[PDB]
DNA sequence: CTAATGCGAGCACTAGTGCTCGCATTAGATTTTGTTT
């Protein structure tokens, strides 16, 4: 289908096509899955993406975009099950800060409204279907439920519209198949109730039967045209007046074909039944022998020309062996030369390379490859320079030019223009040590991150940074509580450490990563684990306080922004100013003979410390900045 | 019967012998496979009593080896056909060769399942899942199980979790259950093996260590190090005797010896070793001062003594930092935890099987286990009774032939034992193999299975199975055989290697090769003296030597029958232990014009084209993904630069990147280039969007390639061939996954994403096929059974994969699941005795196999062998190599070989005592060529180019200008009629509701057709009454020509009225009459369509004429219509063209004129004439 | 793992001064084999 589309060869396939790619069938199947799996992510959005749930006469592009954002939301927040059907309005937050306040913004409100509005037209027809279906006991009332589900969502009208759009764009064959689909479904239901209508059946089996029936469904044959290539098979296809015949895939095991003993009666069974006088269908031995007649009829079907081809490798690269008929043919015609078929033109004669230039697209395709090969100091055929020149004389030589620009393709980046960079990062670069470190790792990564603000798709998943924030915030909470009760880290007992750690984590859990620590029993245990960690850490810090001459001045002490300490400012020659704002984990003071002493302590979720090499290359700059 | 041949008497023995189970044991290249084939051919092409090919089961483990056997059998068979072209039997066999049972054992298993699905809980239409989809289902069920267990909240579950997970998450327990399950699947009875775990932990304080099974491996370990220490000190003692050697320290060494010997006397008493070993102290080394002592000798003795110390301290820390009573206590304490693990794993398996059954899929594992389930009827703890299916295969198969039998595990052996006929003493089992080539320990393929039968069988076939040894090699030149033999006499023993490499086992020349001057085995040792990864240096050395072999031509001897062949790239083969080195090797060899082929299974998704094409697919699925969108925009697909990108961002900073793009389009003017890029892309996006919801993933992918020319484009950049290949297989892989469980864009992408997210990968595509003339890179495992003229073996300095030895747990076939003592509350962990025991056991088992792996590798070569490795420093390593080889015995010290981490730790000291780097050792006919390579030694303007850049045609004249021009301007002469439907309807020139939703029948079409049926069946002899009409209708109701509802929907008056009409009367009174006239008419296409051609085929119009009658005036046409009326000029035009079609049909086909046409309407009995 | 670093102790030689001995910690090191169609 694809290749003949490209080479502009009209054809007719002696075979019906499956309906399994049609939106209707997938709508029915995935809706049933929505009911069966209890609104799983994959089921719900498989269903929605077929667009048959889309509000009537709303712009498909717009509805699509709204669905897309709802999908991203459902992934991010782990939406599944009765969460869809409960009615509890979907709430939406943009950023995760354990320190911050819950309070929403204008944007977040606007968004939340959009998400819920989309939800409110997605759920009802599906939820109603779930109602009726649970209620329905017999095949007929379940079929009634399903059909009314199709009818309420205005499926017939949506299909009709689709059909007219296809007709308008000239895709008439694609346009007819919509009605074909509807009729197939209706027929399936009709026969289902005709045979088993009054029988009481389970959703599981009803879905099984619908699934099997759908898996059988097929579109009618495209009616033949006046002038096409006939592509068919070697056991059922019939032809008349054929001049040229291409027999394909003369591989071992394929032609002659290995018989299929799939079935209730084995070869031995059929053989013995034959000996007692029962005549059934042929056996493996006989079919395998009849293959020679099939081959004979194929080989003797054209009047003028016969081609017999075979692939040496499958699409994965695995070796394919010639069938015996290739050798048989070599015997009957020992002075016949075997032709090579390849997509590497440099392996055949000039005259054979010329056969490649059949149309603009194919010629473009091959010319590009040949040009590459040519830059590898290969004397490519003159076929391709001629082809090239013609493509450059053509009216749309620009397209081919863009194609052949691949010759000089290097992954080059253009430095940002003054105006653009200034406008992008702003007059005053507000950033953090983190950002500068990213830049020092790779300028482009800094560009994608802080220039283009490219966010990666969010998941309902507890990652390391979130845990880190939990640890930090927990220690802070314990620290503040310690000052409130006139307690000091030295004066902590084992019981106190445990209590404070537990209470702190408990407070922070609802705030962390869209309440994921409350989302399951497995996560309840992750939460307990985190509590054990905070407890032991509290104990350790308690021991260290009892042995240090340093006392913490500040904990999570923010610099710049609106915190205590002022930012670290830099004057850039453009007039643009750079301002670095952030938060020091801990600062300790201690009196001494030399004077007042300050040290910086950072809570890291790793084992390693400070590498002076990384500091030199600007990969590790936080600590020394805080000390500075 | 004895016969003259090219066959050795041993070989002929194996070919003709019958009557019992037969095992053929022989070194590499002996003709084991050749013999298997010839045995078959002889059984098939016999004169006395020939058998058909389908009465044999020919089985091996690997798909490649099965392909080989298939190949050899085919060749030999048609070869026999040439000798006797008249035989119907032989041609019959070449036909049957398709249906022959010659394959992998897994393929056979598939056949068994397919036939006998009904004996087990299996759907006949079942499918084999691929690795990732199976494992994804496993991930789902494991998550489900874990959640359920957390919900129960049973104390034991938390007790297990706490011990085998980190402080942050429980993923490690996940991996643990997966691993234990997978391992258990290599046992004939997985759950029994799992349930045997606890018996290791069922100890007490009153137990004796030495009487526990695992202690065996402890017993060995101690024995090896103590002796190892003794052996060391003795050398330090012998050094005291040397002229330079330090005499005084003798009294030190003899003391140490006496202490170490004192330990040896109590090796069997663990409880005594606990008292004595930590109590051992070596008295301070006596200082030797003067110029009489060799400095080097002093230091050498010191080194050895310190070696002894280290050995003891290792022994002490391993076993004697804890009392035996304490060891037993920790062990026993671990017992409850193990029980929870066992029941957890068992649940997973059950739930896992359930999940797969639902989706009607199976593992590779389910192949073997379900096959075994089918083949058994009764199973009493190993004693398996054959079921009906088993009996079928026992009858069907006259003999079962197994090649590479040393790869047979206990599960496969169970299967073979069920498909074979008779006991060992009188069975039909023929097996060839070699214990030295046993290299599937990760599959639980046991050397013990081979060795047991080999020790049980006798050379005479009486009372038991017959064993047959083959001594002669017919594959390699003596250079290879000698290098191999010389190496493995020193490395492979019974202790390390698990096989005694004695005289019976050595390779013996039996192939005649005209000598070559350079065929000496080469050893290229590369150094790191004075930004390239070592694999690259290695690859450079390889390529250099390959081109050396190409510049001086090589001679390939078809010794089988007599003819030379010039060396092809085909002939050279590079062997590796594992493929993570392969890509970097291929890149460097490709960079030097050397064609490379390699079946890769990783690296696909890091190719930029793949990332880009995938990004497109993702954007089509959901554009609101900033990174894939940005990827597509920056890719050559669109060609937006960094400025244009930030420019898009400027339109909307806070929103998604897609929103910003839409905004740019909304505000931009059509004169901007950026606008044009983005608008073209957006149009494409929306098009593809609509497209994917109606077509498959693969159709979408091709359409994307078509609209973007990205595959074309990519074919024009550096690495174009590989890149185009990658995109091609993106299409084909989409095709396979669509067809399986991931139809449609959303499902497909989700599959790919989940695949990558759990570390699964796919291989980069291939360009040249395996058949073609290419240097093949392959694993040493894959090469087993095959032969090549030249062989490189690379990565000899690579460490052995010993990751398993460092976890907190360890799996053992014999002993089960060994673990550290772990206490989640006390926060302490330390190895138990069985863990240490298993670690020791496993280390020596692993080293043994790696040795065998090397043997397979070296024995692949026919004429040339290259050994390539890498080290930090040449001199230091040579020093290390000589400091192990002063011994005069062939076999290197056990402990030293035990200490090996790389292949060079083996080959090194074995090569040290050679002249090239005791006349028995140094005067071995082995020739080694040593190259001590260093890392460093291995490493305008064009008119047309600028013409291409400018988009200008290149200047010149070319031989194919006119033809290229003419073909690119050509159009098909008959293009306009290629889409015109041949068959046409007279009409040609609604979404209904289901039956069960509507009222009871009786529609317009129903009644109309019900009347039409009466009109074509009512007698026309005379005008009928109402009674006669009702009678006809009734007859049509009893002939089932008219349903009951059809019968009751009849207006008898309406039809009777027709016969009171004029046209009706003329109908009754006609010369000749006919009704329901079918017709086909051929109208030239121009009449229906402008632009058709006289040559172009006519269109075929088809219909059915209701009635035709002939009077003395002419021929008249009649038609009935149930059209609603109670209108004439409207009905006239409504059916005008139809009537014209009918008339033209009659006029043209019947060659008769038609005077007058009539249409009768049932409503009101109207008749209009045309 | 293993190799190097350093610090302190003792044992032995011809009380101090050498050098073996032992302990404890970083630093660098390392980069899987097969089973289907
Ligand atoms: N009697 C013989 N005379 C001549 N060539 C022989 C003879 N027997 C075997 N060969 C050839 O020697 C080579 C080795 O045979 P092969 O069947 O691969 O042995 P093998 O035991 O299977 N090797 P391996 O699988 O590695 O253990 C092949 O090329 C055979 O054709
Ligand atoms: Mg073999």
């Amino acid at each position: 289908k694809e290749v003949f589309a490209d080479y502009e060869i009209p054809y007719f396939i002696d075979g019906k096509a499956s309906m399994l790619n049609h939106p209707l069938i997938e709508f029915i199947r995935s809706s049933l899955d929505v009911l069966k799996g209890n609104w799983r992510y994959e089921a719900v959005f498989r269903c929605v993406k077929t667009e048959l749930l889309f509000p009537l006469n709303e712009p498909k592009a717009k509805v699509r975009e709204q669905v897309d954002q709802l999908e991203n939301y459902c992934i991010a927040y782990g939406i599944k099950g009765d969460r869809w059907t409960k009615g509890d309005r979907f709430q939406y937050r943009r950023f995760v800060s354990l320190d911050d306040d819950f309070a929403q913004t204008d944007q977040e409100i606007e968004m939340e409204n959009m998400l819920n509005d989309t939800r409110d037209w997605i759920v009802p027809p599906l939820f109603q279907l779930q109602k009726r279906m649970k209620k329905a006991k017999t095949v007929q009332e379940k079929a009634e439920a399903l059909y009314r589900y199709l009818e309420e969502t205005d499926v017939p009208l949506k299909l009709d519209q689709e059909r007219q759009r296809a007709e308008d764009d000239g895709r008439i064959i694609e346009a007819q198949q919509h009605q074909q689909a509807w009729d197939a479904v209706i027929q399936l239901l009709e026969e289902f109730v005709e045979m088993m209508g009054d029988d009481e059946i389970s959703l599981d089996l009803f879905q099984q039967m619908i699934e099997a029936g759908a898996e059988s469904l097929t579109f009618s044959l495209i009616p033949p045209a006046l002038d096409q290539v006939f592509v068919g098979n070697m056991d059922l296809s019939r032809m008349y007046g054929t001049s040229c015949t291409f027999v394909l895939g003369a591989n071992d095991g394929v032609l002659p074909a290995r018989p299929d003993e799939n079935g209730v009666l084995s070869d031995d069974d059929r053989e013995w039944l034959k000996t007692i006088g029962v005549e059934l269908s042929s056996g493996g031995r006989e079919r395998l022998l009849d293959e020679h007649f099939l081959i004979y009829m194929a080989f003797s079907s054209p009047s003028d020309r016969l081609y017999v081809s075979y692939p040496i490798a499958d699409a994965e690269g695995k070796t394919l062996l010639p069938s015996m008929i290739v050798k048989r043919l070599e015997e009957l015609f020992p002075h016949h030369k075997e032709r090579l078929l390849t997509n590497e033109p440099e392996q055949v004669s000039d005259e054979e390379q010329l056969m490649y230039v059949v149309n603009k697209s194919v010629a473009q395709s091959f010319t590009a490859s040949q040009l590459r090969l040519w830059t590898r100091e290969y004397d490519i055929s003159d076929v391709w320079w001629s082809t090239y020149n013609v493509l450059m004389s053509e009216q749309d030589r620009l397209q081919s030019k863009k194609l052949f620009s691949s010759l000089f393709f290097r992954n080059e980046v253009k430095q940002l223009e003054r105006s653009v960079s200034r406008q992008l990062y702003g007059e005053r670069i507000q950033g953090s040590v983190s950002r500068m470190e990213t830049f020092n790792a790779c300028p482009f990564s800094h560009f994608a991150s802080h220039g283009l603000h490219l966010k990666e798709r969010q998941f309902f998943k507890l990652e390391a940074p979130d845990i880190g924030q939990l640890f930090h915030s927990s220690l802070k909470l314990i620290s503040d509580r310690l000052r409130d009760e006139k307690l000091d880290w030295r004066d902590l007992t084992k019981e106190q450490c445990e209590l404070f750690s537990y209470d702190a984590v408990e407070r922070l859990a609802p705030k962390l990563q869209k309440e994921i620590l409350l989302s399951s029993n497995r996560h309840y245990y992750v939460k307990e684990k985190l509590q054990k960690i905070v407890t032991r850490v509290s104990g350790i810090l308690s021991e260290h306080a009892k042995a240090s001459g340093f006392v913490p001045i500040g904990l999570e002490l923010g610099f710049g922004g609106k915190g205590p300490l002022p930012p670290l400012t830099f004057q850039l020659k453009n007039g643009c100013t750079m301002e670095l704002v952030g938060r020091i984990d801990r600062v300790d003071k201690a009196e001494s003979s030399k004077g007042l002493l300050l040290r910086i302590v950072a809570y890291k979720s790793s084992d390693k410390g400070l590498d002076l090499a990384e500091v030199y290359y600007g990969l590790a700059l936080q600590m020394l900045t805080y000390l500075d | 019967k004895p016969a003259d041949s090219t066959w050795t008497d041993d070989q002929w023995n194996a070919i003709v012998s019958t009557g019992q189970d037969i095992l053929v044991a022989a070194a590499a290249g002996s003709g084991k496979t050749a013999v298997l084939v010839e045995r078959m051919i002889r059984k098939i092409t016999a004169e006395e009593n020939p058998i058909d090919v389908d009465r044999l089961l020919v089985v091996t483990f690997t798909n490649a080896s099965a392909a080989e056997m298939k190949h050899r059998i085919a060749e030999a068979l048609e070869k026999e056909l040439v000798q006797r072209p008249g035989s119907l039997h032989i041609r019959r066999q070449l036909s049957l060769l398709n249906r022959a049972s010659i394959s992998t054992l897994h393929s056979f298993c598939l056949q068994v399942l397919k036939k006998y699905y009904y004996l087990i809980d299996l759907d006949p239409g079942f499918r084999i899942a691929d690795q990732t989809e199976g494992e994804l289902i496993g991930d789902e069920v494991l998550d489900e199980l874990f959640e359920d267990e957390y919900a129960k909240g049973e104390k034991a579950f938390f007790e297990l979790v706490d011990r085998y997970t980190t402080d942050r998450h429980d993923l490690d327990l996940q991996f643990l259950v997966k691993q234990v399950y997978e391992y258990s699947r290599s046992h004939p009875n997985p759950e029994a093996w799992l349930e045997s775990f606890v018996h290791l932990y069922d100890v007490s304080e009153k137990s004796a260590i030495e009487e526990l099974p695992f202690y065996q491996y402890v017993k060995e370990d101690i024995a090896m190090v103590l002796n190892g220490a003794k052996e060391k000190l003795l050398r330090a003692l012998e050094l005291t005797k040397a002229p330079g050697g330090p005499a005084p320290r003798a009294d030190n060494f003899l003391d140490d010896l006496a202490q170490i010997d004192e330990l040896i006397q109590h090796q069997d008493d663990f409880s005594e070793l606990y008292k004595r070993v930590p109590a051992v102290s070596f008295k301070r080394a006596k200082a030797v001062k003067g110029d009489e002592f060799d400095p080097a000798l002093l230091d050498e003795a010191t080194d050895l003594r310190n070696g002894a110390k280290k050995l003891l301290e290792k022994l002490k820390t391993d076993y004697f930092t804890r009392s035996p009573e304490q060891h037993l206590k920790s062990l026993a304490e671990m017992k409850p935890v193990i029980e929870t693990l066992v029941q957890l794993v068992i649940s997973y398996g059950k739930r896992f099987e359930a999940a797969k059954q639902e989706k009607s899929i199976i593992d590779f594992s389910d192949l073997e286990h379900y096959c075994l389930a089918i083949l058994t009827a009764e199973n009493d703890k190993g004693e398996r009774e054959p079921s009906e299916a088993a009996r079928f295969y026992q009858e069907q198969f006259h003999e079962v032939l197994v090649d590479e039998y040393q790869d047979t595990n206990l599960v496969q052996e169970s299967i073979l034992q069920l498909v074979t006929s008779g006991p060992e003493e009188t069975g039909n089992l023929f097996m060839v193999g070699d214990v030295k080539q046993s290299i599937y320990r990760f599959r639980l393929a046991e050397p013990l299975l081979f060795l047991s039968k080999y020790k049980r069988f006798t050379e005479s076939g009486e009372g038991t199975g017959r064993k047959i040894d083959l001594n002669k090699n017919f594959r390699s030149r003596a250079d290879i055989l000698d290098s191999t033999n010389f190496l493995f006499k020193q490395l492979m023993g019974g202790k390390i290697g698990e096989v005694d490499y004695d005289e019976q086992a050595e390779l013996k020349l039996g192939a005649a090769y005209p000598d070559n001057d350079e065929t000496e085995t080469e050893l290229l040792l590369i150094d790191n003296a004075e930004e390239l990864e070592t694999v690259q240096f290695e690859a450079k050395a390889i390529a250099k030597e390959i081109r050396k072999l190409i510049s001086s031509p090589f001679k390939v001897y078809d010794g089988k029958k007599k003819t030379h062949r010039n060396i092809q790239y085909r002939d050279i083969v590079i062997l590796l232990r594992s493929m993570p080195w392969a890509p970097q090797i291929m890149e460097e060899l490709r960079a030097q014009g050397i064609p490379v082929y390699a079946n890769l299974t990783s690296g696909y998704f890091e190719a930029v084209e793949v990332a880009v094409a995938l990004s497109v697919l993702k954007v089509i699925d959901n554009p609101y993904q900033d990174i894939p969108l940005a990827s597509v925009l920056r890719s050559p697909i669109v060609g937006a630069d960094e400025n244009e990108l930030s420019l898009i961002r400027l339109e909307n900073k806070k929103a998604p990147y897609y929103e910003a793009m839409k905004d740019y389009l909304a505000a931009g003017d059509r004169s901007d280039e950026l606008y044009q890029k983005l608008n073209t892309f957006y149009g494409h996006l929306q098009k593809w969007r609509a497209f994917s919801k109606n077509h498959s993933v693969s159709e979408l992918i091709w359409e994307v390639y078509r609209d973007t020319k990205y595959m074309d484009y990519v074919g024009g950049m550096p690495g174009g061939k590989q890149r185009q290949a990658n995109l091609r297989v993106l299409y084909d892989r989409a095709r396979q996954y669509e067809s399986t469980a991931f139809r449609g864009l959303f499902r497909f992408l989700r599959f790919i994403e989940r695949m990558q997210e759990r570390g699964d990968d796919l291989g980069t595509a291939r360009g040249l096929s395996e058949q073609e003339d290419v240097v093949r890179l392959m694993t040493i495992h894959s090469s087993k059974g095959l032969e090549f003229p030249v062989v490189f073996v690379a990565g000899l300095g690579r460490n052995f994969n010993m990751m398993d030895l460092n976890k907190s747990y360890l799996l053992d076939k014999e002993l089960g699941f060994g673990t550290k003592y772990i206490h989640p509350q006390l926060r302490i962990s330390y190895p138990t005795l069985p863990l240490i025991a298993m670690k020791k056991k496993m280390r020596r088992e692993l080293l043994s196999e790696e040795l065998r792996v090397l043997y397979v590798a070296l024995t692949r070569a026919k004429e040339k062998l290259f050994l390539i490795g890498s080290c930090k420093d040449h001199q230091k390593q040579l020093a290390k190599w000589q400091a192990s080889a002063s011994q005069t015995d062939w076999l290197l010290p056990e402990f030293d070989r035990y200490q090996a981490r790389t292949y060079l730790d083996f080959i090194g000291p074995a090569l040290a005592r050679h002249r090239d780097l005791h006349a028995d050792i140094s005067g071995h006919p082995a020739r080694f060529a040593v190259q001590m390579i260093h890392s460093y030694d291995l490493l305008e303007k064009s008119e047309r180019l600028e013409a291409i850049r400018r988009g200008e045609p290149v200047p010149g004249s070319f031989a194919f200008d006119e033809k290229a021009r003419e073909q690119l301007s050509w159009t098909y002469p008959h293009q306009e009629v290629t889409q015109i439907r041949t068959k046409q309807s007279v009409s040609e020139i609604l979404y209904r509701r289901p039956a069960f939703m509507m009222k009871k029948g009786l529609t317009a079409a129903e009644k109309g057709t019900a009347m039409h049926t009466v009109m074509q069946h009512i007698p026309l002899s005379h005008v009928p009454s109402i009674e006669e009409a009702e009678q006809t209708v009734h007859r049509l109701y009893e002939k089932e020509l008219l349903t009951e509802e059809q019968k009751d929907a009849i207006d008898i008056e309406e039809i009777v009225q027709f016969f009171h009409t004029e046209i009706g009367g003329q109908l009754i009174g006609a010369k000749w009459k006919d009704r329901e006239i079918p017709f086909s008419l051929a109208l030239p296409a121009k009449e229906i369509y402008p632009d058709a051609h006289e040559a172009d085929e006519p269109l075929l119009v088809q219909g059915i004429i209701d009635c035709l009658y002939e009077t003395e005036d002419g021929l008249y046409l009649l038609a009935y219509k149930s059209d609603r009326i109670e209108a004439a000029p409207i009905l006239k035009k409504r059916y005008e063209t139809q009537i014209q079609l009918y008339t033209k049909a009659v006029e043209q086909i019947a060659k008769t004129k038609v005077k007058g046409c009539a249409l009768y309407f049932f409503d009101g009995g109207h008749i209009l004439t045309l």
